[PDB]
């Protein structure tokens, strides 16, 4: 026992992301697993996907304004009340979504996964849009010499090349 | 009325946990306190308004 | 009526760990530093700031609240305070203690 | 940020659910008590993944409430705040303090005295509006806001952003 | 140790020494105002959903 | 779980003690007190404790002993599989 | 402000009970009042129109009976002080000792 | 409807938000209707296991749990053949009772 | 010119303000006289305190040095040598000092408490001012008395 009350301080410039959300993290099985980090686009696939999957079970037992509905709809029939927060996040991520369908995700997962970046950097560089090198260096402090802005030069360009619509 | 010692020792020996509990407890004083997780003090500051 | 919801989570104590106080420690956990030796104001009406019974280490009145949780005196447990001391003290239930560990270790090197 | 978590909760059930489908009623209360809730710890608890398998380990009965506890395993999505981390939001309210941005679960406060220069307060537009020569900041606007500070409590988490570094504010 | 004899003198040397106390006495349990775990207390009643689903 | 002891090796006395019966009656009366659902047929009954009387003897009620070794491992005893001689 | 929740209808203009009226618990047998400071608010109501505070004695809880004689004098120092005695009869009964 | 001053009856009406409710001073509004899950706190009732004492109290069959028979006159009544245990006598000796606040321990009581 | 730290006790279901509170002492409640709502339990009752009358002596709070059941002199002579020489508690000591003096005054003419404390208390009251600076100190005493 020892309450050594030492803790460094939470940043994300310096990625000392806190002490329960380090790198490796622990699964409930007990097998050690990378921290897993979510984009805006990624992050409202997955949520979604479960929702359907959530109304599939009870049952068993397209621009923005259309699909907007869509959801609201669908957040309201699949899920009990006190669900404020749920209906602005689902209205957030589709007004900041830069990837519609899992095609889209999918390639960008497989093409920023390659630079070996930090979880937390490649879901921040997959969830702002930035034109520049020198835009993301800035922006993401944690990016200073960490890679090349040949290489980013190009990750920018091929991003904004699979833009959504 | 004092529920003294002697009187807990014989509860000790009816087997009688959870009554001992209820007299030392819910018919005497009962207090709630918030303590650290980091440090075993008494000294949180709850402001539970 | 009984003490007021709080949202922190509900344990039983599972050990009891002794020690001592360090000085760091009682300055950091004190919430006010005693300066008087009164405890009420010229006016003898509220208690004097910094005094003994200083309104900011709790209220034992049913009238008044504590001006550091802002709870009455059925849920306040109270705040401590500190002295600074001029000069270091001996403690009354150590002194054989330090006596046998001074015995035990050089006095000039500490070894 | 938004992340995928494995966390465990302690939920009691009142005797009354003690039926042949309290299983179910744990599920209920899961989702009741813990989606759209925030934590200072994990951050605000968004949405629980794989809502038909989660590991509800057997519960233990309190010696005087009468309830049970029981000890639940799953995976929720968590949006954690972090202090240095660029988010883009909308504006909700303007004051002379300054602006709050939505950003998903959570409103970022921008400060004037993190605000640059150029901007000024004007509450003579209706709505009050901040406005400045190369652009204008309002409820509804576009704002990127790059958090400066975090407060974490038990039950509530305030963060405070700011515009003045460049590529950030309007849109 | 405290409650029978000699009470300051014991809690100033379990200071100094650091002792650690694991509240599994009966004396423990009784100055902190939790079930002891003697009687009814030596063991934990738990809720059976084997058995609760096959009764109804 | 190092500490819990398969059912296959279980060690204690398969009679359940005067203090688990007191604790299994007053856990299963209080529960019937507060409105919790009776899995044995009342006959006329009012009494919280003599319900559960009549669940206990009937052996309709759902619950576990888990009986505590002196090293931090137990033993889980379901108030069916245990035989009440007392 | 604080007085006694039982009746001081017993009581005359110089709060003291006249020597034979059936006094009961909880009943006010000497009638006394003390200056208060201002400034002082408990549980509120505590108006400009409360001046003084209740500073009587209340007979016993469990006693009761008729009051034989109430005295009235000087103490060594001048001050005015009372003696209040209350008569009642013990009829024997299945817990006395004999 | 009894209320405190007519045995059997009852004294205090806890609702389950855990607000407590004096019956004096009360009847003004008329009777409440109670709800499940509230607390009714009544005048102990014959049968009701109580924990019957006597001081020094040597060993523990000089504590043990009674049931209560409510009677007419200002002293307690035991039998005499439980009086041995207690080294008790009535010359004027005393004893302590002490009431189960909860199901749990009223069980407990009065099966140990 | 401070915070408020004030507690009033209303009941919240009547409303009414101001409330009918009435005080049972012998249940140890605070109950609404309305409603019957109890609005606080546990009240305490108004050995190990000392009770010193705040008109004569203000706020002085101090502790004399004795013998006990073990004691030598050396440490008593020196413990109250060191108490004496005492810069803050000299101002007050003049004015205990008065008081010690019109007590032996009063008590050698065989007058009522009353009147040493009304003496006392007036001592108290027009002592440290600047108009009794040039009289003899047994005039003051005397007109006190
Ligand atoms: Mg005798
Ligand atoms: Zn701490
Ligand atoms: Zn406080
Ligand atoms: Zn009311």
């Amino acid at each position: 026992r020892r309450l050594k009350k030492v803790e460094e301080e939470e940043n994300a410039a310096t990625l000392q992301l806190g002490q329960e959300f380090q790198l490796k993290q622990i699964n409930h099985q007990g097998e050690e697993e990378e921290l897993i980090a979510l984009n805006l686009s990624e992050a409202r696939l997955v949520i979604k996907e479960a929702l359907v999957e959530r109304r599939r079970a009870f049952k068993r037992s397209e621009t923005r304004e259309k699909e907007l509905e869509s959801i609201d709809v669908l957040l309201e029939q699949t899920t009990g009340g006190n669900n404020k927060d749920l209906k602005n996040t689902m209205q957030y991520l589709t007004n900041f979504s830069r990837f519609r369908d899992q095609e889209t995700v999918g390639a960008v997962i497989q093409l920023l996964k390659s630079t070996g970046l930090h979880p937390f950097e490649v879901a921040q560089l997959g969830s702002l849009a930035c034109d520049t090198a020198d835009e993301a260096k800035t922006l993401i402090p944690s990016l200073n010499n960490k890679i090349s802005d040949d290489e980013l030069e190009r990750i920018l360009k091929e991003l904004s090349n699979l833009e959504t619509l | 009325l004092r529920f003294g010692e002697m009187e807990r020792d014989c509860m000790i020996a009816h087997g009688a946990a959870s009554f001992l509990k209820e007299r030392l407890m819910e018919a005497s004083d009962a207090f709630r306190v918030h303590i650290c997780g980091i440090c075993g003090l008494m000294t949180v500051i709850a402001k539970l308004n | 009526v009984g003490q007021q919801y709080s949202s922190a989570p509900l344990r039983t104590v599972k050990e009891v760990q002794f020690g001592l106080f360090s000085p760091e420690e009682v300055r950091a956990i004190s919430v006010a530093k005693i300066r008087f030796p009164e405890t009420m104001d010229e006016t003898q009406t509220r208690a004097k700031i910094g005094g003994l019974n200083d309104p900011r280490l709790g209220s034992i009145d049913r009238n008044l609240k504590c001006q550091t949780c802002q709870e009455g005196m059925n849920e306040c447990p109270g705040h401590f305070g500190h002295i600074d001391l001029a000069k270091p003290v001996f403690h009354v239930g150590f002194i054989a203690k330090i006596k046998k560990v001074c015995e035990c270790v050089c006095m000039h090197c500490g070894k | 940020m938004f992340f995928i978590k494995d966390l465990s909760l302690n939920i009691t059930l009142h005797p009354s659910f003690f039926g042949p489908r309290m299983k179910q009623y744990l599920k209920t209360k899961l989702l009741e008590e813990v989606e759209g809730s925030c934590t200072g710890k994990f951050g605000y608890i968004l949405c629980v993944l794989d809502y038909d398998n989660i590991d509800i380990q057997r519960g233990r009965i309190l010696p005087t409430d009468g309830s049970a506890e029981f000890n639940v395993k799953y995976r929720a999505v968590v949006f954690k705040p972090f202090k240095g981390e660029v988010v883009d939001g909308t504006v909700v309210s303007c004051s002379q303090h300054g602006f709050e941005v939505q950003v998903g679960p959570m409103k970022v406060f921008v400060t004037k005295h993190l605000m640059p220069q150029d901007l000024t307060f004007n509450a003579g537009s209706n709505p009050p509006s901040y406005q400045s020569s190369e652009d204008v900041i309002t409820i509804k606007s576009r704002i990127r806001v790059k958090i400066e500070g975090c407060i974490s409590q038990v039950s509530s988490i305030h963060a405070i952003g700011s515009i003045k570094e460049d590529y950030l504010g309007a849109i | 140790r405290c409650s029978f004899e000699e009470t300051v003198e014991i809690l100033f040397e379990a200071g100094a020494s650091a002792e650690l106390d694991d509240c599994r006495g009966v004396s423990e349990n009784v100055i902190l105002g939790q079930m002891a775990p003697i009687g009814t207390g030596a063991f934990d009643v738990m809720i059976d959903e084997e058995s609760l689903v096959k009764y109804m | 779980k190092e500490k819990a002891i398969p059912k296959d090796q279980r060690a204690t006395t398969p009679y359940m003690t005067k203090y688990e019966r007191a604790r299994i009656l007053g856990t299963r009366a209080l529960q019937i007190s507060m409105n919790a659902p009776v899995f044995v047929d009342l006959e006329g009954e009012t009494d919280p404790l003599r319900i559960a009387m009549k669940e206990l003897a009937e052996k309709k009620i759902p619950l576990v002993i888990r009986r505590y070794l002196p090293d931090g491992s137990f033993e889980d005893w379901s108030v069916e599989e245990l035989i009440v001689d007392l | 402000l604080r007085m006694k929740h039982g009746t001081y209808d017993k009581l005359d203009d110089d709060g003291l009970i006249a020597p034979g009226v059936r006094v009961s618990g909880e009943d006010v047998i000497i009638g006394k009042t003390t200056p208060i400071s201002p400034d002082e608010e408990e549980l509120g109501q505590r108006t400009a129109y409360h001046s003084k505070r209740d500073a009587s004695t209340p007979l016993r809880s469990t006693e009761n009976g008729i009051v034989d004689q109430v005295l009235v004098t000087t103490n060594q120092d001048g001050l005015k002080f009372v003696k209040v005695r209350v008569r009642t009869t013990k009829i024997p009964q299945i817990g006395d000792k004999f | 409807r009894n209320g405190p001053n007519e045995h059997p009856g009852a004294k205090y009406v806890i609702r389950d938000s855990g607000d407590r409710i004096d019956l004096r001073y009360s009847k003004r509004a008329g009777d409440i209707q109670l709800q499940y899950g509230w607390k009714v706190e009544r005048h102990i009732m014959d049968n009701d296991p109580v924990l019957f004492n006597r001081q020094p109290s040597l060993h523990k069959m000089s504590m043990m749990a009674h049931r209560v028979k409510v009677i007419p006159y200002s002293t307690f009544r035991l039998n005499l053949s439980v009086t041995s245990p207690y080294n008790a006598d009535f010359d004027g000796d005393e004893m302590n009772l002490h009431v189960p606040q909860s199901e749990e321990t009223r069980a407990e009581l009065s099966q140990l | 010119r401070g915070p408020n730290l004030n507690i009033v006790l209303t009941c919240p279901e009547c409303k009414v303000y101001p409330p009918k509170i009435v005080e049972r002492f012998s249940e140890g409640d605070v109950v609404c006289a309305l409603c019957g709502l109890v609005l606080s339990d546990k009240l305490v009752d108004t050995r190990v305190g000392e009770a010193s009358n705040p008109l004569l002596d203000g706020n002085n709070l101090s502790t004399r040095i004795g013998k006990g059941e073990t004691t030598d002199m050396r440490f008593t002579k020196e413990l109250n040598k060191a108490q004496g020489k005492n810069v803050m508690d000299k101002k007050d000591n003049e004015v205990q000092a008065a008081f010690a003096k019109i007590t032996m005054l009063c008590d050698a003419a065989e007058l009522p408490k009353i009147v040493k404390d009304c003496a006392k208390e007036a001592y108290k009251l027009c002592h440290d001012e600047k108009t009794l600076k040039g009289k003899s100190m047994e005039s003051i005493m005397a007109a006190s008395i």
